[PDB]
């Protein structure tokens, strides 16, 4: 599907917890590891809406309290073409 | 208020939260006819002949003043075959 | 307003505990137009012809502010000609 | 039109309009007007359950303020044979 | 049976309920419903003297929310003969 | 007649007491007794909306004070085709 | 007879009592004990009404100090047709 | 024999413990052992009289402590014969 | 569908509220209801993520107030292929 | 009947009241006036449960101030078979 | 509701103060549909199948019990074909 | 041997924790692991005297903190043979 | 695998989100789910020892928060050749 | 094995400390360092989840005090197959 | 198993205990006993890490207060190649 699920932490390791609450929780493909800058790393699961958004929670509530923790977790059930071109498609 | 029958259910994952954890159904006047979509109150199957109520009321029907429902469903009509 | 004949009486019983204890009527512009149910605060036989109004105004002549209705019986036209 | 509805008020104008309210909700016959005697007064009407639900209870509300009042307003789904013998076949 | 349980009400609703409650409660008979005057109406059944006790405290516990109400409630297990002239045969 | 009324009841006297009240006061089959545990009872009842919306209050009004009592009093006018599987077709 | 009387208990030794006491007391029979989950069991006798009176007043009386005790006892001078279909006929 | 001599304790291990001593204390059959339901375990032995009162002291003095303990120690000399049909006959 | 959708409510006219709300708020079938014992039933559907969430949202919305309650209202996109072998197929 | 209703008072007047005044009130057969010897006078009537209490209370009522007095009303609904023995079948 | 697609965006550079930053989107119910505004509350993008509250109910749908909006779109059917 | 030696215990975690226990700590045959209801779950062991007794004491320790715990344990050295038609001979 | 962990649970769902957390958290094969009574149901796993250590771990966590709760979290490292028979084998 | 161990440090020769003491404490591999950003420094390493458990907290504990600190501990047992995506292999 | 674990004990006796207490909480092997000189013992196993941790916990607890005592109980989860040398294989 086209949901994008992403969640946003403060660490990597709060991050892999989220990455494998998500993949774990529904069926979701986790399409990317971004590390911003400053510690943030984002890591985005795409899917269907459903999956997704159990996906989300389950990564958010998951991801809380390992290290510095959560900084976002955020829903979007239909993704705009444009912003596809700046979505990570596979992990790399 | 309307006589119309449900068709079906409806699903939106992505709906604003106000909507509750309400149920949605796709209700028609008759078949082939314009489909609208209506919170159901009652607890109403497919097939079914059922009361809908116009915009302010519907909100309150749903649940409350401030509910997000323009149509809701307040009856099953006990015997109506339209 | 919207001038509807009183076709007949509906009735659901599993209607909301908010529609209260009052009567429902279906009501048509003409015969063959679509059926619509509209509260009752008149009193109306079948067949008379009737005033009916919308709905914000159609709570408060039901009987409350906050009442499910979106059409409301409010009078009967004492000659209307069909 | 097995069901039986009744409403019992103080005075007749109370019972003519809860007899008039009864009908007009919903499709249930108008067995009888019983004179008890001291003023009471009570209209019986016969119909479907539901029928006589909503009958009774518009009846109700609309002989709540009319007259000196309802004084009952009662449903019987099932009558048992026997009352029927007692309950009022036609309005004479 | 030949035992005799007797209601008397405020008002005609009350009473049909009571007969309608007696009636389905226990083996017993409608004899009569009279309209004393008043207000007044007895609804009187007939039949054995357990079964007349199960109805008439059923009737009772019936009635007595129902209308304006019950003002008695009584059972004449053994009705003398002379007696029988005064009670209704069969319900009218 | 779909419509389903049920009454739980904290034990089996409750339970008959609501039974028998239900199907005498309307025209509804008892279709089943269930033993949930925990002392739970729930008695189900069918038929059309007029006829389980009195049984059911009648039921209620009944056993409330029998026993340890009512839990629930529930109507349900029409029930879905999924949930009649779950539902008794007999009393047995 | 056909009126059924029911006395449930906290314990199988209180209803034995029951029913011993029940079957003592007065013209009833044993139909059956119905174990209903939860601790409870429940006796039931079927009789003339007023046999079936007496005999859950004495069950009543007996259980009430054994073990511990008594929950409901009931009296149900008629049964409804529908509802005969949940009751035990014979004892086991 | 005919006297009936019933323990019911809370859980099996109590139970137990006065079936032990039930039966060694005097010549009474154990003739059944039943979980009520809720934590009831019902022992129950057959015997002549004097021996069933034995055991039955025995029992109860002996469960008392075990476990959560004793709710009741019954002895019924003879037993109606509709009780008869709910008693047990041999140990399941 | 592969999402396990769940309610836990305490009695069983809660239960059938909860499946039939469920049921009708999604396409989720209803595979089955669990007496757990002491009092606690579960309704459990299978069906798309979304969907079973309408579905568990709804009906435990329906069923808080039913009777003693929900216990728990819960939602599985992802159900571990060995967890399917705890859960039931078919409702019976 | 098979209930016993019997009443022993000092002296055959009392006795005499007491079984007029019982017979009147219920169905019940007298059958039995005896005389215990030191002035005790019993009399003993047979009948349906309800028609015994009746009677009995009746007559104890009635006797109560008549000559020396009652000295005992008892009601047994049933009576052990044996006891059926030294029970009088007709009066003197 | 009523079931409605997206088209597209509707830009309006001079519209209301109190419209907000919100957006607004044309949405038909059929292509050929007479189309209609819609405040955006959910984020949707072309060729969804959306649901859209109407009166009173929009408003706060929208964002405030005084938000000048009588078409809101509440969520994103996730199935739906026409 | 034939001792018995009983543990029983609020839930099936601690009852295997105490089986497993005694039966390492001692020569001793688990026979049983009973539901008795409630929650109570009985586990039961024979062997030899002494091997008995070393088995419930550690099944005892092992268990009394683990989930809600030990009711009881229990050691009968000799059981009587009519006691045995009740006691499991294989676990099952 | 021969170790065991079992988490015990008051209702079903509960104890299917930690079997199905526990499944998923770590190689553990889930070989039971009993229900108790009282409410208890008790989900089993066997697998090495740490992956059990982390499954119960999770499992715990998981489902603490859903419905009435966690009772007894506990694993056994080496399980006993006798427990093996009350232990279930695979899930049904 | 394939549990992951991850050890988040804030800087990197707090990690370097961890990622030596990981290894030699426990039998684990060290499969990755990276650098997230503002100072981040994530050590990854993977073995038997015993293991790994063991090798994270002496690795914790030994870069608590070195440094800038010990920012998060985590052990995942399984990890998901898309996770596994977006972790080191080896060493870089 | 790459684990050992070593408890030192003033006796045989008390290790001996240990030694047993280890090798039947978890799989773990004792590769050796040493009698060290001056009455020190050491027992000392070899598993998995979580085994072992399990395994010196009970060894400790279970001789701490047989006899002398226990000296220590140490863990160590993976340890040098050479130190394996200075290692016993299989038990003396």
């Amino acid at each position: 599907g086209i949901a994008l699920g992403m969640i946003e932490t403060r660490g990597l390791v709060p991050a892999i917890e989220a990455a494998d609450a998500m993949t774990k929780a529904a069926e979701v493909r986790l399409v990317g590891r971004q590390f911003v800058g400053g510690g943030y790393v984002t890591v985005l699961v795409r899917g269907e809406t459903g999956a997704v958004n159990a996906a989300v929670r389950a990564g958010a509530d998951a991801c809380e309290r390992v290290g510095d923790g959560l900084v976002a977790a955020h829903i979007i059930a239909r993704v705009h073409s444009e912003v596809e071109n700046i979505l990570p498609k596979a992990p790399q | 208020m309307k006589i119309m029958q449900v068709e079906k259910t409806l699903v939106s994952t992505n709906r604003i939260a106000d909507m509750g954890h309400k149920p949605l159904l796709v209700v028609w006047e008759k078949p082939g006819a314009p489909r609208q979509v209506a919170v159901d109150a009652i607890g109403c199957i497919p097939g079914d002949w059922v009361l809908c109520v116009g915009s302010s009321a519907a909100r309150e029907a749903a649940g409350s003043k401030s509910y997000p429902s323009d149509l809701t469903i307040i009856g099953i009509i006990d015997q109506w075959n339209g």
